[PDB]
């Protein structure tokens, strides 16, 4: 086929055409930090984490959404490219709510780890940080409103993959906040995977709320029974007891999702 | 470095010990496979199993090496290897104030050459190796456990060798003296898989596979 | 200051006496080439007149800008040993001089809040510093792969870790 | 030269009252099993590229104190007791040559030490 | 730059000899190490009167782990499980459950003494300060089961032992 | 505030009580179960609940740095009273 | 391939004997093998990399004066790194372990078109970003 | 016998393949404990010797 | 602390004046009632240009360089012969 | 190739010859060693306990494996000649306070999930 012919830090790649910078990166085994942009869901570029420099580049193009064109040589490791992910990273640790130690994603949080890897030691906001009062969508999802960092995932997540338009955005500006402008519960029978999908703690998994930490449990590979179709998890055991059902990643059995009553 | 955080450098010293690396490489070629020096002035060279004996006594015996002194001696076991086992010498020139590392590699039923008759250190360092990894060397003076408990079985130190162990003791007065049984902990590991799941350095990165 | 005037009461108890001198000279004796063919270190080496000491051969830290003198034995016997092991003490308290009268103003960890936690009222008011002591006191610094045999000068010997 | 070395510093070796002449009888000895040696051998002529300086250097200087401070290895009861130590290198490198092709490649997974 | 230690060959003079040989026939030097070792004698002792006397500490002193509480009253523990993460004997075992109201603290904070390492990371690992190392190093006791606390007797640790702790974090927050 | 359990222990704070049946509870005999009195669910909601004329307010559990981390609560729910979740104290609006 | 007296010793590798990990655990312990799966919360895809060696999880009971899980099996924390999956079963049948073997769930390469966000008969066009 | 010196050792061997130094006071502060470290050693490294020696 | 004979006694005794610094602390020592101190902030502390890529040690380390690998000079040393040590110009000989 | 280098058991019949002198210095140590290492336990109990483990490793078919055994034969026969081990040290390989391990479907099912 065209199966053009791009580079990524010099190193030549074969790639399909219309495919993504991030995904012809992905590639050769590198993963650009990415926040707004997941695999199964479309493309959004509102975290501009992902923005990484190309050759000979004036602007810096969002590696979510860029169609590689021929001849294309990604600077994953310019200074240029790193000087975008700190930007866009303390900016995102701007109205961030001092809640490490008391959301459940600490040790497991996505914007944790970009922190160490991708980010600045110190910070400099001196002002007043953003709070976001909370919601309720749910005696099973958490909702904590004040740590969103407005990625859209789960948005596109219950149009697309729920099938249930509910969830959304509101306002604008600092004050753009994500919720159902109205005490809404959230149905979907595959509404549980919004907490895999958020990659902060936003959204929490309310039966386990405060109940294990990442690093002491044990995770054991099964499959859930509870369906015939045999949607594969992993099931998070601490001290010889199940908390959380983690759902596993199987192309042709249940993608990364599983049912509520599977989680 | 104007910048206070980062360690400096003595890129003086990294060429003067790669110079070294190949000098050693042509004076003894058919031992010698790869010889790197790290980016924090450690020049290590890496020579066959078979020839332990000759390089430790080339290093000893040379003036431009003068390597007389046995640092230490370690096996870093690696499982995924399929001679697991990779034993890692540690010498000290105290005329030219450099440390050079000489290693091979060995799977559990491989006999190395003793190097006690090269480095009389290597003696006590020997009964200890063997102890806590199982490698033997031949023609040791006395090799035989110097660390475990007497009549301690398993090498503790293997990878397959879990930390707590397999048997624990007791005195038990039915007998009048302590007794062995099969471990069985209070309280368990806690294994934390802390590491992160995300890359923490471009560089080192293995190439894609 | 009142320590100088202690060494010097071990060493009129010991270093004179008949006593402890006739159990000691030339009890134990090691040749030039048997000592750092047996891998000894530090004193064992100083007290058989090697001359060798990682302090000034190969300093470390600020070991460089201090000032002092490493005894050197000459009969690598225990008389030796121990008299090396108590001008040692004294050279020690030279050191503590120097380093006394030469400390310099600053912080007391790499500012780098990766590898050194942040400061207490930096990680109750700013996110990287909270986030960073949370993740720093959950997993510990990445150290980048690798191997090194970093030595310093033991009070025996040559105490290093690969 | 001078009156002599009444103390060698380091225990156990004595001090040798023939420097220069243990130099040379040794140094030539050095060059003697040097001879059974291919000169292509990188062993051979490294050797005798220091030792060639190093035999004329004591031939040339007749003062002992001036040949430490020329030569730089220490006093010469090291230097003649290297040369000696030296001296077992050679003989007994001539059963282990190595100047041929390594044994065998590494079987590949032993390098490449992040895993 | 070196310092010769051991050697001054003794002069042969007929003073330097009958010096030597008075020495050896007359123990002088001998008696000097016995001379001396009368005049330390007579110094005062140094010994403290225990338990009367105790002898000196400083603020930052790590001893007996006690849980404290903010001044309302409710416990400053909010399960981050830092201290279980960092502790390098893995002596504290956490649990946790939202019970009611704004105080779920733990299920379970047990902290093992004779596994514990007294390192006193626990304390500086805490990002509200709960768990600290108290000033008390007297606790001991008769029994293995006692040298373990519950998450009662941190409370009730930390309840018994809270003037000092609260005046040595007072003296001592800014150094750490 | 503590409880008594009807074999006659007191309860912990957290709710925990021996089984009548139990066979550890011997444990107890010639001993205690001590129970600290002062229960954090009777030891926070007597503690009065501010008054700030403010949509966000920063809570640091006095004392400045001795405090809990500084925490930015958000009081715009009319019908809930806001709170930090590291103090537990209350908050309100003034009365709007 | 080093001729020093070479016997041709082809048989399988059985250290166990050696190793002498009781027989318990030598024969009934289902050792199993795979590649993690990334947490799904997380993003880290790096860290499905490495062949990883597992055991069978027994017994983990309660302590009577805590409540605890006190282990009887030593190889319960135990896991192994590997590179490859056949250094991973070559482990195994040196130290005779019965072994089981999972496959490298690679991703599918899904194609992302940012332009199908915005179509004009195609469902796929987004309602909201 | 040597509390700190030890560490120090390996406080060394993690930050210097770390590519990271330390402060400049701190290294003072280090070498001028490590002497003290070096005195707690010494002092019955000669001490406990003549113990058994007498 | 003691009286004035005594003190004659331990000075000749031991033959050097004790009496000037004792083994035991008196007042001279530090009050432990310390005013509160001012810590002082870092190098990196700067409020403005403190990008981490300029100043990160974790990331600007190589792996090992490699010289030589399986797949007219002259002859060197790992590093020149140690200098000789010159003798302690303040005291050479105990 | 697969073929590899042995230490000291080339095949089968040297290797068995090692494992002889093994019995035959074993042979006539139990009797001193209970006689000296003050042990209740008599001879005969002591000479099959020798026994029973050349069949606990009675199926290896590699000779090195054998030899990697061999060496420590002699290691633990070493430890008791000299006085080196203590009681319980020896004792350790008379399994006698430990509970019988059950062997029938029935007896593991009764106890629990153990498989
Ligand atoms: C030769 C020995 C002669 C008898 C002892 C003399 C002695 O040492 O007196 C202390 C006296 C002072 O000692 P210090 O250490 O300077 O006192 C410092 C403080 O003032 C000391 O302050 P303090 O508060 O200790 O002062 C009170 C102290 C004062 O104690 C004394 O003065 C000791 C004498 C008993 C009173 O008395 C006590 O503490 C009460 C307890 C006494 C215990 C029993 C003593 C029995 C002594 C022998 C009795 C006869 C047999 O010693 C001298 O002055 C030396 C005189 C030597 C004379 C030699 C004649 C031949
Ligand atoms: C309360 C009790 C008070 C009385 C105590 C008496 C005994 C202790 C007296 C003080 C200690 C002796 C002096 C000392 O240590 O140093 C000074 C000095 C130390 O001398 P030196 O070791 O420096 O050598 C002196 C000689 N020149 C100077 C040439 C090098 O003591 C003497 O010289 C005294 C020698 C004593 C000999 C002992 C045996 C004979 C005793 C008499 C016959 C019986
Ligand atoms: C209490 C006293 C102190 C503590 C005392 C107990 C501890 C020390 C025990 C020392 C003995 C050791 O266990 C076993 C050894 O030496 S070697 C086993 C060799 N195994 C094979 O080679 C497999 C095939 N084996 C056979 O074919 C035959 O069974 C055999 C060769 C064994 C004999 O029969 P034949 O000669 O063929
Ligand atoms: S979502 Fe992540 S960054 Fe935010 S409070 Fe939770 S752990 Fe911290
Ligand atoms: S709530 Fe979570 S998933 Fe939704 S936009 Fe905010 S951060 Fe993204
Ligand atoms: S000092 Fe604190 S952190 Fe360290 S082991 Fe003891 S309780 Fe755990
Ligand atoms: S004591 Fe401190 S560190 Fe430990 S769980 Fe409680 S709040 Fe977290
Ligand atoms: S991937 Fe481009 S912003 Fe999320
Ligand atoms: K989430
Ligand atoms: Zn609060």
């Amino acid at each position: 086929s065209n199966l053009i012919e791009v580079f990524v830090d010099g190193q030549s790649v074969m790639v399909e055409p219309g495919t993504t910078v991030l995904q012809a990166c992905e590639k050769v085994g590198m993963q650009i930090p990415r926040f707004c942009y997941h695999e199964r869901l479309s493309v959004a570029g509102n975290c501009r984490m992902c923005l990484v420099e190309i050759e000979k580049a004036p602007k810096v193009v969002a590696a979510c959404a860029m169609p590689v064109m021929k001849g294309w040589n990604i600077l994953t490791n310019s200074e240029k490219s790193k000087k975008a992910r700190e930007g866009v990273m303390e900016f995102l640790l701007a109205n961030h709510p001092l809640d490490c130690p008391i959301c459940d994603q600490g040790g497991e949080c996505d914007l944790q780890d970009q922190s160490m890897m991708f980010g600045s030691d110190r910070s400099r906001f001196l002002e007043g940080k953003r709070a976001v009062e909370d919601k309720n969508i749910g005696p099973l999802v958490k909702t904590i409103m004040t740590r969103c960092i407005q990625c859209t995932r789960c948005i596109r997540f219950a149009s697309e993959i729920a099938g249930v338009d509910d969830l959304g955005t509101t306002g604008r500006g600092n004050d753009m906040q994500v919720g159902t402008y109205i005490e809404k519960m959230f149905m979907s029978e595959l509404s549980g995977n919004i907490i895999d999908i958020c990659p902060v703690g936003a959204l929490t998994s309310k039966p386990y709320a405060f109940t294990a930490r990442p690093w002491e449990t044990r995770k054991t590979e099964s499959i859930d029974v509870m369906d015939a179709v045999g949607s594969n998890i992993v099931v998070s055991t601490r001290t010889g007891e199940v908390m959380r059902i983690l759902p596993r990643m199987h192309e042709d059995i249940n993608e990364e999702w599983i049912s509520d009553k599977t989680r | 470095d104007t910048r206070p955080t980062i360690r400096p450098r003595n890129d003086v010293v990294h060429k003067q010990l790669s110079a070294f690396g190949q000098y050693v490489a042509e004076i003894l070629p058919k031992y010698v496979q790869q010889v790197q020096v790290s980016c924090f002035n450690e020049l290590e060279i890496f020579i066959h199993p078979d020839g332990v004996i000759p390089v430790l006594t080339f290093l000893r015996d040379h003036t431009n090496a003068q390597f007389k002194s046995l640092a230490d001696l370690t096996a870093v076991d690696v499982p995924t290897r399929q001679n697991r086992f990779e034993i890692v010498y540690n010498l000290l020139s105290l005329r030219f104030n450099s440390r050079i590392r000489v290693k091979t590699y060995t799977d559990e039923l491989t006999p190395i050459e003793s190097s006690v008759t090269v480095y009389k250190a290597a003696n006590w360092y020997e009964r200890e190796i063997w102890d806590m990894f199982g490698v033997f060397f031949a023609n040791h003076p006395d090799l035989r456990r110097i660390l475990t408990d007497y009549g301690f079985e398993g090498h503790p130190f293997r990878k397959d060798f879990p930390l707590s162990g397999y048997v624990e003791l007791r005195y038990d007065d039915e007998v009048k003296r302590v007794v062995a049984e099969p471990v069985e902990l209070a309280q368990e590991f806690r294994k934390f898989d802390l590491n992160s799941p995300w890359e923490a350095f471009p560089a080192y990165r293995q190439p894609p596979e | 200051k009142n320590f100088s005037f202690r060494i010097d009461e071990l060493e009129e108890m010991l270093t004179n006496n008949r006593i402890w001198r006739n159990r000691t000279v030339d009890i134990g004796v090691v040749t030039a080439e048997d000592a750092l063919n047996y891998g000894f270190s530090g004193v064992m080496l100083r007290g058989s007149g090697i001359q060798w000491d990682l302090r000034k051969t190969q300093p470390y830290d600020v070991y460089d800008q201090v000032e002092f003198d490493v005894p050197i034995g000459s009969r690598g016997d225990c008389y030796d040993r121990y008299l090396c092991r108590v001008e040692e003490m004294r050279q020690s308290l030279r050191i503590i001089s120097q380093c006394l009268n030469k400390m310099p103003p600053g912080e007391i960890k790499v500012d780098d809040a990766k590898v050194s936690p942040p400061k207490r009222a930096e990680m109750k008011t700013s996110m990287e510093s909270l986030i960073h002591h949370f993740k720093l006191y959950t997993e510990g610094y990445q150290v980048p792969p690798g191997a090194t045999y970093t030595a310093i000068e033991a009070p025996k010997g040559e105490f290093g870790v690969y | 030269a001078g009156l002599l070395k009444k103390t060698t510093g380091l225990v156990g070796l004595a001090v040798c009252e023939t420097p220069h002449e243990r130099l040379k009888i040794l140094y030539t000895k050095i060059l003697d099993v040097l001879g059974q040696i291919p000169k292509n051998a990188a062993y051979r002529k490294y050797t005798e590229q220091i030792t060639n300086e190093k035999l004329g250097m004591v031939k040339a200087e007749p003062d002992v104190k001036k040949l430490e401070e020329q030569l730089q290895g220490g006093q010469i009861e090291e230097v003649i007791l290297q040369a000696e130590n030296e001296l077992s290198l050679a003989r007994k490198m001539l059963r282990w040559k190595p100047w041929e092709p390594l044994v065998e490649e590494p079987p590949a997974n032993q390098w490449k030490w992040p895993i | 730059t070196y310092k010769f230690v051991n050697m001054r060959e003794p002069s042969m003079d007929m003073k330097s000899v009958t010096d030597r040989a008075a020495q050896t026939l007359l123990w002088t030097e001998l008696v000097r190490g016995l001379g001396m070792t009368l005049s330390y004698l007579f110094r005062e002792p140094a010994t403290i009167n225990y338990p009367f006397e105790k002898g000196p500490l400083s603020p930052r002193f790590r001893g007996e782990h006690a849980l404290r509480r903010y001044p309302s009253g409710e416990e400053r523990c909010i399960a981050c499980k830092l201290c279980e993460a960092v502790c390098p004997a893995q002596a504290i075992t956490i649990e946790a459950e939202p019970r009611a109201d704004g105080s779920r603290r733990t299920t379970r904070y047990d902290i093992d003494m004779t596994k514990c390492i007294y390192c006193g990371f626990c304390q500086e690992a805490c990002p509200v300060d709960a768990i600290v190392e108290g000033p008390n190093f007297e606790f001991s006791t008769e029994t293995h089961e006692e040298l373990l606390y519950n998450k009662e007797k941190l409370l009730n640790n930390g309840d018994k032992w809270e003037a000092e702790i609260a005046a040595n974090i007072q003296a001592d927050y800014l150094y750490r | 505030g503590v409880r008594t359990s009807p074999t006659g222990e007191k309860v912990t704070h957290t709710g925990q009580a021996y089984d009548d049946g139990d066979y550890r509870r011997v444990r107890f005999s010639d001993r205690q179960k001590e129970v600290n009195e002062n229960f954090a669910i009777d030891l926070i909601a007597e503690q009065p609940v501010s008054e700030v004329g403010s949509r966000v307010i920063s809570c640091d559990g006095g004392g400045g740095a001795l405090g809990h981390p500084r925490v930015y609560i958000n009081l715009d729910k009319e019908t809930k009273t806001g709170t930090c979740g590291y103090c537990g104290l209350q908050f309100r609006q003034p009365h709007h | 391939t080093q001729d020093t007296q070479l016997i041709a010793v082809d048989e399988k590798l059985d250290i166990t004997t050696l190793t002498g990990v009781p027989e318990e655990h030598i024969k009934t312990r289902k050792v199993r093998i795979f590649v993690p799966a990334r947490n799904n919360m997380q993003s880290g895809v790096n860290n499905t990399k490495k062949w990883k060696m597992e055991f069978d999880t027994r017994e983990r009971w309660e302590n009577p004066l805590m409540g605890w899980s006190s282990t009887a099996d030593p190889l319960s924390n135990l896991v192994l790194t590997f590179s490859t999956k056949e250094d991973a079963v070559a482990f195994a049948e040196k130290n005779g372990w019965s072994f089981d073997v999972e496959e490298r769930k690679v991703p599918k390469p899904k194609s992302k078109s940012y332009g199908a966000n915005f179509s004009w008969n195609k469902r796929t066009r987004v309602s909201t970003k | 016998v040597s509390m700190m010196c030890n560490e120090q050792a390996y406080s060394l061997a993690v930050e210097k393949l770390l590519n990271i130094q330390p402060p400049p006071r701190a290294q003072w502060i280090r070498v001028l404990f490590g002497e003290i470290t070096r005195l707690l050693n010494h002092i019955m490294a000669v001490t406990t010797h003549a113990l058994d020696i007498g | 602390s003691a009286t004035r004979v005594i003190q004659l006694l331990r000075n000749w005794a031991s033959g050097r004046d004790l009496q000037a610094k004792l083994q035991l602390r008196y007042q001279e020592i530090s009050k432990r009632t310390q005013p509160p101190p001012k810590l002082p902030v870092g190098p990196s502390h700067k409020l403005s240009n403190n990008y981490y890529c300029t100043r990160d040690g974790r990331r600007e380390a190589m792996p090992p360089s490699i010289v030589m690998s399986s797949q007219e000079k002259k002859a060197v040393t790992p590093a020149p012969p140690i200098k000789r040590w010159e003798l302690s110009k303040d005291q050479p000989y105990l | 190739g697969t073929s590899v280098k042995p230490i000291f058991s080339r095949d089968m019949n040297e290797a068995k010859r090692r494992v002889r002198e093994l019995y035959r210095a074993w042979y006539r140590e139990v009797p001193n060693t209970v006689h000296l290492f003050q042990l209740d336990i008599s001879v005969k109990q002591g000479r099959d306990k020798v026994r029973e483990m050349f069949m606990k490793n009675a199926h290896v078919t590699d000779p090195r494996v054998v030899d990697l055994l061999v060496i420590k034969g002699k290691m633990e026969l070493e430890e008791t000649i000299n006085v080196w081990k203590q009681r319980t040290h020896i004792m350790r390989f008379f399994h006698e306070t430990e509970a019988p391990r059950p062997t029938d479907f029935l007896s593991k099912f009764y106890v629990g999930h153990d498989p």
